[PDB]
RNA sequence: CCGGGCACUCUAACGGGACUGCCCGCGAAAGCGGGAGGAAGGAGGGGACGACGUCUGGUCAGCAUGGCCCUUACGGCCUGGGCGACACACGUGCUACAAUGCCCACUACAAAGCGAUGCCACCCGGCAACGGGGAGCUAAUCGCAAAAAGGUGGGCCCAGUUCGGAUUGGGGUCUGCAACCCGACCCCAUGAAGCCGGAAUCGCUAGUAAUCGCGGAUCAGCCAUGCCGCGGUGAAUACG
RNA sequence: CAAGGAGGUAAAAAUGACAU
């Protein structure tokens, strides 16, 4: 259950309380952002490639 | 009249870009209230430095938005004509509306 | 004054005196003596013995209280007896009613530890 | 009293309001 | 007779024949072990030169280890011709 | 390793009094980082100070803290797995920080019902020479005295 | 703790309510707690799965808020070495 | 170990972004997505050229897209193909203007994308890694670079056994702020599994 | 009615003090100098560097005040004090250096950091 | 609030600002001690930054991936159950045992952040949760929020007590297709254990520890007393 | 000023772990 489980949620019918987040470089649902819709280890992947406007590292 | 904004990731093509339509609207017959600068919003989030399960010791990021105003005078056609669509940015959101 | 089942609080506040008893807590206590008008902050020590019976007769009356509820709350949880649900189990097996965490903590419905060792 | 629902110092703890701490004036 | 597991995969490989708990090239292996750990009526009998047998030190006394394959052992509990806590685990 | 013998810290001097003392001492009844409740008890005291004798709370405060003063005290030193007790002296730093110290605590080890009357009451105490504090002063010295023995360990 | 809606489960009270009319066999299950003890059919029996099983649950007044698997423990228990 | 990438240890002051546009929320979820999705079909049927870098610039519907190459050589003239329905396939999940440009990365041996990318085809070339590695330093060095440092990890020449070889010429600090580092990484497939290329490149700065 | 400077700040707390020339020792803000700051103690200890100078009240005090909590920016409002008097007498430098009243005092909260419970204190631990 | 003004405060953009450069003393130098110099100093206070390597450390359950194995199934869909079980054991915590305290009323003073498929002013019903209305806000404009500890006034008077809030009965609300197993609040009634902790054991050296509230992520809702941040008041001690 | 040759010496505290 991995494969069939990223097209859930996407699906996204049957109650409205169903469907759920779902990192979208990964296939992770948990720690989704919903600002990226990426997963937290996705996210700082791409923060350190430079892919991701504007996003710097928090020094203060 | 005509009030403009402009909204920004990159500080110093925000400060540099904004400064441009200073210039652009002094000399074309207006006055121009300079580059004001409305505080930013910061966008922080914190997430755990490992893929594995270490909670402690992480890193956190931001995602600073910058806004930056300007007002002109009189809406003549001699000022507007330059800031019609002469637009030099690098993805910089800009908003015009006179109130 | 023996109020309800009670008589005990001496002086000490008739608005806290009223507490002192299976039913009435303190909502109920401040409601009681401003339906009755009298002076919550009073000596509660046998004052006028008019206020007294006043308070007597509404307090004893109107709602139930002391011994005759708590044998209506130990029968609503005997409902629970015959062939009753999930929750009357949980009055049953000693253990907390509302759907808690039992693994540690519960100690209050379990008790003091047992301890079983191995 | 901070876990007593019915202080406006629990009601605080707790976040939420009531009687006890009505949403001011 | 093999009375209590640990591992849950070698729970199910000896109950069911469920082998989606061990490796695959080892079902053989674990096997044969665990039906002489089920019939030993004693620790002597885990005995043959193939198990590698031997009691644990330190807080693991009281336990047993045969060797399934490389670093890869089976420890348990033997007491009165039953083993207990049937553990797959690494060396 | 203590490479630094670490400055002594300075504090702020009151209102009314100026002291370099007073404030040492609503520090020790200042519980939580609330100044303000603190600094009020003993300026309470102070005034209770006032009823029970014609004394100015300056002296009567100043003197207590004189009384709960120990001059001597005992230290637990070297050889055989630390077994000795050298009775050392006490420097003017530390007598200072002990008699504040216990001053407060015995206050409220009295069975008083306010904050206040313990405190000017363990001062009066303390300023004749009867506190529970002046107890504690005497006990350490007590200690103290007991081991003249191996006070020549000294260091 | 619903008030305004009070549901019961469709599918649970279309079996019920069109085997109802003048009188019916107690042959009837379920598969959600979901619903609620509805008066009427009282004299019945609703067969609640637990996750395992269908156990026959029987009404006899008593029962209202009380849905169903109330009537239908998941779990079992029965104790802990002793 | 544990060391930060030396990109994102930039990234404001030194080594700008990669991706340069403005948007609230609503949008950014969408137009990062769609971005990734152009990163990832450019870098399939593109490989070929082997691109250093992957610019994108937006600003309402006109998604400008930079592609640096050391050799262009898959542009070939106008309607020689290669870029017509090729710069217009990326519009058929995006409908935007497919602004495609095509820049010239002169040294190679400068970019660190393309370094590493290099060894990578060769540990499936099957060579000799620790001497490919020592060469591709040089080569790096040979070109003017002022500090340089290539990593391969893992399961080298085969063989059970995960290995880390290692080698490095010159300058490279990369705990200096003011440092102007090339880092770039590539995935060697082999058919005994994967190990990772780390390639490092220095010039001055102040 | 007059002017002189005013700008003491201290964790985060911001003060502009005024004072015009005048017997009337008064306040600002919200009420009296008291009234606004009364059950505090150290609140007139704000009041200090005019002790240190010659002002038995030749001042009328007015300082705006913002920011920070009361004890703040009563130690602003000293920032404050001593920078007007410093400023239209240039000759009470001579004594705003050894008492010490003119300094922002940089000690502001500090910041929260990862793994500790909060600023220092670590989330403590069992070895077994 | 308007006229008008933007010098103050603030906002955010680049700069200036100490480099023990200056004085005394010590020294061969590096440097150390001390002193006016100023907001500041002899790395000013905190961040980001983690060498060669070590632990066959962690991680095939984020992801990629070699090899083994499964394929009318070790894959796929659904309803329901379970992850929440409880005779027990350990860790990290939250709330307390009270009078430098609790309750009620009044009245002040923050920062950092979040919101127009939402934040929801002001009215209206309601003891209240909340419901009806409904203005403003693409938001240094409108809203979340009154910060809380504090202060003023009053009441309890040291007793398991107006401390403490567990547990349980009853009545309600809100999200949700639905909250029995297992949701958060609200109101009435119950009011338990605990009167300060054995052997042991932890944190912190200056805005610090302690104490007080505030924001955000995830999020329909929420089991958050957690985590990541914000500021309020603000100790003690360091001989060695 | 700078040391060589001489003498009283810690305690109470054991063990070892699972393929080379
Ligand atoms: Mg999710
Ligand atoms: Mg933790
Ligand atoms: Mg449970
Ligand atoms: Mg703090
Ligand atoms: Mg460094
Ligand atoms: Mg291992
Ligand atoms: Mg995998
Ligand atoms: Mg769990
Ligand atoms: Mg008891
Ligand atoms: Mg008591
Ligand atoms: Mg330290
Ligand atoms: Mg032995
Ligand atoms: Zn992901």
């Amino acid at each position: 259950a991995r494969k069939a489980l990223i097209e859930k949620a996407k699906r996204t019918p049957k109650f409205k309380v169903r469907a759920y987040t779902r990192c979208v470089r990964c296939g992770r649902a948990r720690s989704v952002y919903r600002f990226f819709g990426l997963c937290r280890i996705c996210l700082r992947e791409l923060a350190h490639k430079g892919q991701l406007p504007g996003v710097r590292k928090a020094s203060w | 009249k005509i009030r403009i904004k402009l909204r920004g990731f990159d500080h110093k093509t925000l400060d540099a870009s904004a400064q441009k339509i200073v210039e652009a609207a002094r000399r074309s017959g207006a006055q121009v209230s300079g580059p004001i600068p409305l505080p930013t919003r910061v966008r922080r989030f914190t997430v755990i430095r490992g893929p594995f399960k270490h909670k402690d010791s992480r890193e956190h990021f931001e995602l600073r938005t910058h806004n930056r105003l300007v007002d002109i005078i009189n809406p003549n056609r001699k000022t507007i004509e330059q800031l019609m669509t002469l637009d030099l940015p690098t993805g910089v959101e800009i908003e015009i509306k006179t109130v | 004054a023996r109020i309800a089942g009670v008589e005990i609080p001496r002086n000490k506040r008739v608005d806290v005196a009223l507490t002192y008893i299976y039913g009435i807590g303190k909502a109920r206590a401040k409601e009681a003596l401003e339906k009755t008008g009298i002076n919550p902050a009073t000596r509660v020590k046998d004052l006028t013995e008019a206020e007294v019976v006043r308070l007597r007769e509404y307090v004893e009356n109107t709602w139930k209280l002391e011994g005759e509820l708590r044998a209506e709350v130990a029968a609503n949880i005997k409902r629970l007896m015959d062939i009753g649900c999930y929750r009357g189990l949980r009055h049953r097996r000693g253990l907390p009613v509302r759907g808690q965490r039992t693994r540690t903590n519960a100690r209050t419905r379990k008790g003091p530890r047992k301890t079983v060792a191995g | 009293g901070k876990g007593d629902r019915r202080t406006r110092r629990g009601k605080i703890w707790r976040g939420t309001y009531g009687k006890y701490r009505p949403r001011k004036k | 007779g093999i009375k209590s597991f640990k591992h849950k995969g070698l729970k199910l490989l000896f109950e069911k024949g469920v082998t989606s708990g061990v490796p695959a090239q080892d079902v053989d292996r674990i096997n044969d072990r665990l039906q002489a750990i089920d019939t030993a009526t004693e620790i002597g009998e885990l005995n043959r030169q193939i198990y590698k047998l031997h009691p644990l030190k330190g807080d693991r006394e009281g336990y047993w280890s045969i060797t399934v394959r490389a670093n890869w052992r089976i420890t348990f509990q033997f007491i009165n011709g039953d083993a207990y806590i049937l553990n797959y685990e690494d060396y | 390793a203590r490479r630094r013998r670490a400055e002594v810290r300075q504090l702020q001097p009151d209102l009314v009094y100026g002291d370099v003392l007073v404030t040492a001492f609503i520090n020790k009844i200042m519980r939580d980082g609330k100044k303000n409740l603190a600094a009020r008890i003993f300026y309470d005291a102070c005034k209770i100070i006032q009823e029970k004798t014609g004394q100015e709370p300056l002296k009567v405060f100043k003197q207590a803290v004189e009384n709960v003063k120990p001059r001597m005290e005992v230290r637990s030193r070297r050889v055989g797995g630390a077994n000795y007790q050298v009775p050392m002296e006490v420097s003017p730093r530390r007598q200072q920080s002990l008699a504040l110290r216990w001053l407060v605590q015995a206050a409220n080890q009295r069975p008083e019902r306010r904050a206040a009357v313990r405190i000017a009451h363990e001062l009066m105490d303390a300023a004749e020479g009867k506190g529970g504090a002046v107890k504690k002063k005497e006990d350490v010295e007590r200690m103290a005295e007991a081991n003249r023995a191996y006070a020549h360990y000294r260091w | 703790s619903l008030k305004k809606g009070v549901f019961v489960d469709d599918h649970l009270l279309e079996k019920v309510l069109e085997l109802n009319a003048k009188g019916e066999k107690r042959l009837i299950k379920t598969w959600s707690r979901r619903s609620t003890i509805v008066p009427e059919m009282v004299g019945h029996t609703i067969a609640v799965y637990n996750g395992k099983q269908h156990v026959p649950v029987y009404i006899t007044e008593n029962m209202v808020g009380h849905k169903l698997g109330e009537f239908a423990p998941t779990r079992t228990y029965r104790g802990h070495g002793k | 170990g544990n060391k930060i990438h030396p990109i994102g240890f930039r990234l404001g002051i030194t080594r700008d972004w990669e991706s340069r546009w403005y948007a609230g929320k609503k949008q950014y979820r969408h137009l990062l997505l769609e971005d990734q999705r152009i990163r990832g079909l450019l870098e399939k049927e593109l490989y070929s050229a082997g691109l250093a870098r992957v610019d994108i610039e937006r600003a309402a519907d006109n998604v400008a897209v930079t592609v640096h190459v050391a050799k262009p050589g898959v542009v070939i003239g106008r309607g020689g193909e290669r870029i017509r329905v090729l710069r217009e396939e990326l519009a058929k999940l995006t409908g935007k203007n497919v602004a495609l440009n095509v820049q010239e990365v002169q040294n190679p041996n400068l970019s660190a994308p393309l370094v590493a990318q290099r060894v990578a085809e060769q540990i499936e070339r099957r060579f000799a890694v620790r001497r490919a590695i020592k060469q591709a330093v040089q080569r790096v060095m040979e070109s003017g670079a002022k500090g340089a440092k290539v990593i391969v990890s893992g399961r080298i020449g085969g063989a059970e056994q995960a290995r880390t070889e290692w080698a490095a010429q010159g300058r490279v600090p990369l705990h200096t702020l003011r440092a102007n580092i090339d880092y770039g990484f590539a995935l060697a497939r082999t058919t005994y599994g994967v190990l990772g290329v780390k390639a490092y490149i220095f010039l001055g700065e102040v | 009615m007059e002017q002189y400077y005013g700008t003491g700040r201290r964790k985060e707390a911001v003060a502009r003090v005024f004072l015009r020339p005048g017997n009337g020792k008064v306040t600002v803000n919200g009420q009296d100098f008291n009234e606004y700051f009364q059950g505090l103690v150290r609140a007139v200890a704000a009041l200090e560097p005019l002790r240190a100078v010659d002002a038995l009240g030749h001042f009328d005090a007015y300082i705006t005040v913002r920011g920070g909590g009361k004890s703040g920016q009563i130690d602003a409002i000293k920032l404050g004090i001593a920078r007007a008097l410093v400023q239209y007498n240039p000759d009470y430098r001579a004594k705003l250096k050894p008492l010490g009243f003119l300094t922002r005092d940089a000690r502001v909260v500090e910041r929260k950091k990862y793994g500790k419970h909060k600023a220092r204190r670590a989330p403590q631990y069992s070895k077994r």
